[PDB]
């Protein structure tokens, strides 16, 4: 079993920034790929970008490059989301999920958070 | 030339076509200094020099004593199913030193050499254990460059949970900028863990080969995979189909067949 718990979003003006952090607890090496996804209100669960707790980074989606980057504290048990930029269609509540395989689809993933809201006013 | 070697990645029969072809070719392979690892210094043919082992499932220890003695490496962790009698004199850092590696203890007076056992029956050394990874993790060295895991089940047996060990130790507890290459004893004839290998394992690596020693006997499935130059990008798809995978081992054990029936395989 693994446990996970987001923290660090909120309301943020456009054009400002946030860090995300997802404290993982349990058997975190058997679900070692850590993915950041994004659910805006009415849409399905969007992948962000992915991380082995070794520091291995999958590429992030299109509508994050330049401006998220992922991180990893390996001692802590911890994984970071580093959101700068911010824009109105960033508002969406972001997830933590841990998976067995690094894979972009949502159901590749057993083990989530609650989530965190992230509002981006404009 | 005289070297066996697959691509495990780089117009194909079924899966079905594959899976009794190879049922095929098994039941053909069937009815056709002991201290030196002979296949693992085969497989590292392309190799001459790593600094940090990890070997896993090492038996007597013959491929680490390889990797310290041939290649160089001045830091090793040695898991093996193997006990030792509480009475045998030589220890490193309080645990019994395997038989083999008695040749290298010098080594470790003098401080060139730093092995870290995990052969104690006060410690899990089944890597196949699900709390394996948890026991042992403070001890295993995190800047490992070369990884090797020799263990040897029966044929048709899944290895997948021995795979698995090694898809922990990659996704957990390496530097990806120091690690090289990862060495896998496999058997052919074993069809789940070829394909959780292609699942989970050959998609980290860039390069990946099926070899076949000239020691490695003609009759067994036995082959090693050499997975090298891990990516810098994390694949979110295997490099090929279960089907391209099941392709593959029947080409290697068609190459196999053909080798065992000209008849050469080295041993003594
Ligand atoms: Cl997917
Ligand atoms: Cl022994
Ligand atoms: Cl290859
Ligand atoms: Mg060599
Ligand atoms: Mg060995
Ligand atoms: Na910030
Ligand atoms: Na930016
Ligand atoms: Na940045
Ligand atoms: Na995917
Ligand atoms: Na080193
Ligand atoms: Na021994
Ligand atoms: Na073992
Ligand atoms: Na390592
Ligand atoms: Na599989
Ligand atoms: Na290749
Ligand atoms: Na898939």
């Amino acid at each position: 079993d693994v446990q996970l718990v987001e923290s660090g979003g909120g309301s943020v003006q456009a054009g400002g920034s946030l860090r995300l952090s997802c404290a993982a607890s349990g058997r975190t090496f058997s679900r070692p790929v850590m993915a950041w996804f994004r659910q805006a209100p009415g849409k399905e669960r969007e992948f962000v970008v992915a991380i082995t707790w070794s520091g291995i980074r999958t590429s992030y989606a299109d509508s994050v490059k330049g401006r998220f980057t992922i991180s990893v504290d390996n001692a802590k048990d911890t994984v970071y989301l580093q959101m700068n930029s911010l824009k109105p269609e960033d508002t969406a509540v972001y997830y933590c999920a841990a998976g067995a395989l690094p894979r972009t689809a949502h159901y590749e993933y057993d083990y989530w958070g609650l989530g965190t809201q992230v509002t981006v006013s404009s | 030339p005289h070297r066996l070697v697959v691509p495990f990645f780089k117009i194909e029969p079924s899966p079905e076509e594959s899976r009794s072809n190879i049922k095929g070719l098994l039941q053909h392979l069937r009815t056709m200094v002991s201290s030196m690892h002979y296949k693992l210094d085969e497989v590292l043919w392309e190799y001459n020099k790593f600094e940090s082992a990890v070997t896993l499932a090492e038996g007597e220890g013959s491929g680490a004593l390889l990797l310290i003695q041939k290649y160089g490496v001045k830091k090793l962790f040695l898991n093996t199913l193997a006990t030792e009698h509480s009475i045998e004199s030589e220890v490193i850092s309080g645990y019994t030193t395997p038989r083999m590696l008695l040749p290298i203890m010098p080594k470790t007076h003098r401080g060139e050499l730093e092995v870290i056992l995990n052969n104690s029956a006060s410690q899990i050394t089944d890597i196949t254990h699900r709390d394996w990874f948890s026991n042992q993790k403070n001890r295993i060295p995190n800047d490992a460059d070369i990884i090797t895991m020799d263990a040897e089940t029966t044929e048709n047996l899944d290895r997948s949970r021995l795979y698995e060990a090694v898809y922990t130790i990659i996704c957990n507890h390496i530097n990806p900028k120091t690690l090289k290459v990862v060495i896998l004893k496999v058997f052919l004839s074993d069809l789940d863990g070829m394909c959780w290998i292609n699942n989970y394992l050959a998609p980290m690596f860039g390069s990946g080969y099926l070899i076949k020693p000239i020691t490695s006997s003609a009759k067994s499935s036995e082959w090693y995979l050499c997975l090298s130059n891990l990516l810098s990008t994390l694949r979110t798809t295997q490099h090929q189909t279960q089907a391209n995978c099941l392709h593959v081992v029947q080409c290697a054990l068609q190459q196999q067949v053909q080798r065992g029936s000209y008849w050469l395989h080295h041993l003594t």
